[PDB]
DNA sequence: ACGTAAACAGGAAGTAA
DNA sequence: TTACTTCCTGTTTACGT
């Protein structure tokens, strides 16, 4: 039932799916939930994991929020430096 | 009922059945103390407003609040340790 | 001045030093650092190595923490089965 | 190739006094 | 007004496989 992908990979996937290559934490969450039902917003552990990942990985870069929808959080995008590779591998299942 | 969080903490510290177990003094002289069993303490605190499952996250917010007032402060580097600034 | 001992050996030593024949990861770290200054907590690689060792070696057994002291990490002890031998050899440069 | 749990910060909006 | 509380987003620490 647990998707064989790394939280980072999931995040990358989510970002790629976004129309502008950006997403709010909430947006990311949503993306994950819609894709994979195993990750029910009900339990928060995975959410925490995601947040941790975001905080850590230097290739996740943080964008300041706008007056288009000023609500919960800032926008997340992938560092162009190593984006392409990440995107490619984003759907590479685990052995 | 009609109790502050700091006051509750102090009470806990004082009473023998919670004196070392859930909270202890690091440096009693400087009013420094350490939440041993953070969770339990939080729960206890919550109990006073019924709020049964009080998590040290919510309770931590409260403690943080105390920073601006100048009642508690963070012991920056020690896990689960704060310092009362107002004391006898 | 890298100590000529295996991470496992170091761990064993640490455990033996403990008063109750147990130690938390943190405790182990501390023991190592105090004994051998070469292992500065500054760099984390050795710590990782230690953790790896703990995870692997079947003769290192994990004790779950309690509501007598709910804290950071669990307790580590040596499997009585082959403890004595380990202890003996623990300091065999 | 992380997974997972928890501490610690602070804005912002709710609730109670 | 003060005093937490719920909730959210984020950073950071620590342990374990």
């Amino acid at each position: 039932s647990k998707p064989p992908f790394s939280y980072a990979q999931l995040i990358v996937q989510a970002i790629s799916s976004a129309q502008d290559r950006q997403l709010t934490l909430s947006g990311i969450y949503a993306h994950i939930t819609k894709h994979y039902p195993y990750y029910r917003t009900a339990d928060k552990g995975w959410q925490n994991s995601i947040r941790h990942n975001l905080s850590l990985n230097r290739y996740f870069i943080k964008v300041p929020r706008s007056q288009e929808e000023p609500g919960k959080g800032s926008f997340w995008r992938i560092d162009p430096a190593s984006e392409a590779k990440l995107v490619e591998q984003a759907f590479r299942k685990r052995r | 009922n009609t109790i502050y969080l700091w006051e509750f903490l102090l009470a806990l510290l004082q009473d023998k059945a919670t004196c070392p177990k859930y909270i202890k003094w690091t440096q009693r002289e400087k009013g420094i103390f350490k939440l041993v069993d953070s969770k339990a303490v939080s729960r206890l605190w919550g109990k006073h407003k019924n709020k049964p499952d009080m998590n040290y996250e919510t309770m931590g917010r409260a403690l943080r609040y105390y920073y601006q007032r100048g009642i508690l402060a963070k012991v920056e580097g020690q896990r689960l340790v704060y310092q009362f600034k107002e004391m006898p």
